């Protein structure tokens, strides 16, 4: 009925005596600069717009009603809100707003601003928002009390509204949410944009009189006076800039960099620290999306064949120092991954749709193709050939052509110019040995963003962000009605997916019913070969210039850079 | 993501 803390599943870790998180130093000193890289470019400051390339960190301009801890999958703690009263089914909540809550101009954050914000997303926001919150109302029932009512139960959908940025009506009444912003909006978080150069840098300054600096969720965080993002057109130029000291911190995503290029005077003299930690929670995964709305990838057999042409064991051994693990799940390294045979609860979910399922969903555990790693896997390439031929794509000369029409089998791989892409030519070569032509097109960050959003590609790389439980967000990425959300990478509209996700969205907060539902969905998504699995590693590889100190404990779901601070003694030992 | 478009 009344609480200070919420959890999507289970109970919140910091439900009692909450003074600060475990993964901060509450005494961390304020001051100093951290300089970071970003790849590509940006052209505006509105993260929530229908178009444009928003600046680094422009999704954290605003405080929210509650904020999530970084050492838990989905637990919410007071930020702008102090507390909430609620129905046992979470279908309604009355949120008490902290009377100290202020925007950067020193004006109050009120229940009206929250009501205004919800209506703003509903009428000018991304089209998925009004679809998800279609039966929902958000009303200021008192100056500092906002009442949220859902039309149907959705504990996660309710808690997700706690993460909505709270906009100041006084500013946003004059700007459409759907339009990009050439200058930063009036905001409220612990850092404000203070200068920038369009497409090149953004500087954030710590708000020194931030109203919430001493809330428990904020203690020991937001330590740096300045956070600077410099933009680099590709990762090789950024990595060389890092080694020369042009920015302070690097997340290393290239296996060859890590294995062979962390060398030179700066490492010998220990000006740069390098660190590698096993990461035991849910994992981001890389994939290549097949646009299944294009005729070239409409047939599951052709998608299966092209997958067989991707020689991961060769790439890992010859190119990547054995660093990577093969992606094999949409719930990678969680309990929701379909890594065993369906149990009885899964078959109750699955058997009704047997006619619309690959039969392997019932008989086999999904395993991406394995080669011996020698190059030229003959079993896998012969199977690819067999499947292509069945789908009507047959060799005429050295080229695969449609058996009916004589059209060559050809597609374009769309790539960001900014990425390393060492796997691309070997994949192209493998495809060429099957008679498949893959054109490579590298484009800038603004073209890539636009085309990724509109699905104007045959194939492109996509990251599937870690999903620690089967979230109601899955509908946005996979359900037919959300096809134009920008998150449905293959273009799939399936009644099987829809039905399993409708079940999931009706079981929000219920781990017992979500376990077999997540596994079931995982079998459907994987066995349809909607995307070509690439790789991940359960290990964070970080390097930084030795000017920082860190809390003893690192959070489970993030690197915790926002808990670091500038260490004047370590920094004094580095050259200019 | 319910509030913004991909990246």
């Amino acid at each position: 009925k009344e609480s200070y803390a919420f959890a999507v599943l289970g109970e919140p870790r910091y439900a009692f005596n909450f003074n600060h998180f475990d993964y901060v130093n509450p005494a961390a000193p304020k001051g100093g600069q951290i300089t970071l890289s970003a790849l590509g470019t940006f052209d505006n400051f509105n993260r929530y717009a229908l178009r444009g390339n928003p600046g680094a960190r422009t999704e954290q301009l605003y405080d929210t009603l509650f904020t999530t801890s970084d050492d838990e999958p989905g637990s919410y703690y007071p930020l702008i809100a102090e507390s909430a009263r609620y129905a046992d089914d979470y279908s309604w909540v009355e949120v008490a707003i902290n009377p100290r809550a202020r925007f950067h101009d020193g004006s109050p954050i009120t229940a009206r601003d929250v009501e205004f914000t919800f209506q703003k997303f509903m009428t000018e926001g991304v089209p998925q928002f009004r679809l998800v919150y279609k039966g929902t109302t958000v009303k200021a029932i008192a100056p500092l009390t906002v009442r949220i009512e859902l039309a149907k139960p959705g504990k996660e959908d309710m808690l997700s509204l706690f993460s909505l940025p709270v906009f100041p009506e006084k500013y946003w009444k004059d700007h459409k949410l759907s339009d990009p912003l050439a200058t930063p909006p009036l905001a409220s978080g612990p850092y404000r944009v203070t200068s920038w150069k369009m497409g090149q840098n953004i500087v954030y300054s710590r708000v020194k009189d931030y109203w919430a600096a001493n809330l428990p969720v904020n203690r020991g965080r937001w330590n740096f006076d300045t956070i600077r993002y410099d933009y680099y057109l590709d990762d090789n130029v950024a990595f060389e800039a890092f080694k020369a000291g042009a920015f302070d911190l690097r997340m290393e995503n290239d296996a060859k960099n890590w294995a062979t290029r962390y060398t030179g005077k700066n490492f010998d003299k220990k000006y740069i620290i390098k660190d590698e930690q096993k990461n035991e929670s849910a994992q981001d995964t890389r994939w290549l999306a097949f646009n299944i709305q294009r005729p070239v990838f409409s047939d599951r057999r052709v998608r299966e064949a092209i997958t067989l042409a991707f020689d991961f064991e060769w790439m890992n051994k010859a190119l990547f120092y054995n660093a990577w693990s093969r992606t094999n799940s949409y719930f990678q390294n969680t309990e929701y991954a379909a890594r065993n045979y369906p149990d009885a609860a899964e078959l109750v979910l699955l058997a009704p749709m047997k006619k619309d399922l690959p039969s392997e969903v019932f008989t086999q555990i999904y395993q991406p193709p394995v080669s011996k790693g020698d190059g030229y896997d003959r079993d896998n390439l012969l199977k690819a050939d067999k499947l292509l031929n069945e789908a009507g794509w047959v060799l005429k000369g050295q080229q695969r052509v449609n058996a009916t029409t004589g059209q060559p089998l050809s597609f374009e791989l769309l790539l960001p110019a900014s990425s390393n892409s060492q796997w691309v030519l070997p994949f192209q070569h493998s495809l060429q040995r099957l008679g498949i032509n893959m054109d490579i097109r590298k484009v800038d960050n603004s073209q890539i963003t636009n085309r990724m959003r509109s699905r104007d590609y045959d194939m492109m790389p996509r990251v599937w962000r870690a999903m620690p439980w089967p979230s109601s967000d899955l509908q946005i990425s996979w359900s037919s009605e959300y096809i134009n959300s920008t998150y449905n990478a293959p273009g799939v509209q399936s009644p099987v997916i829809d039905s399993l996700i409708n079940q999931i969205i009706a079981a929000q907060g219920n781990k017992e019913k979500l376990l077999p539902l997540g596994r079931a969905l995982d079998r459907v998504l994987t066995w349809n070969y909607y995307m070509l699995p690439m790789w991940y590693m359960a290990e964070d590889r970080l390097a930084w210039w030795d000017k920082f100190s860190q809390p003893a404990v690192r959070p489970v779901y993030s690197l915790g850079i926002d808990t670091w601070w500038y260490d004047v003694n370590k920094a004094a030992k580095l050259p200019s | 993501m319910r509030t913004g478009n991909a990246n």
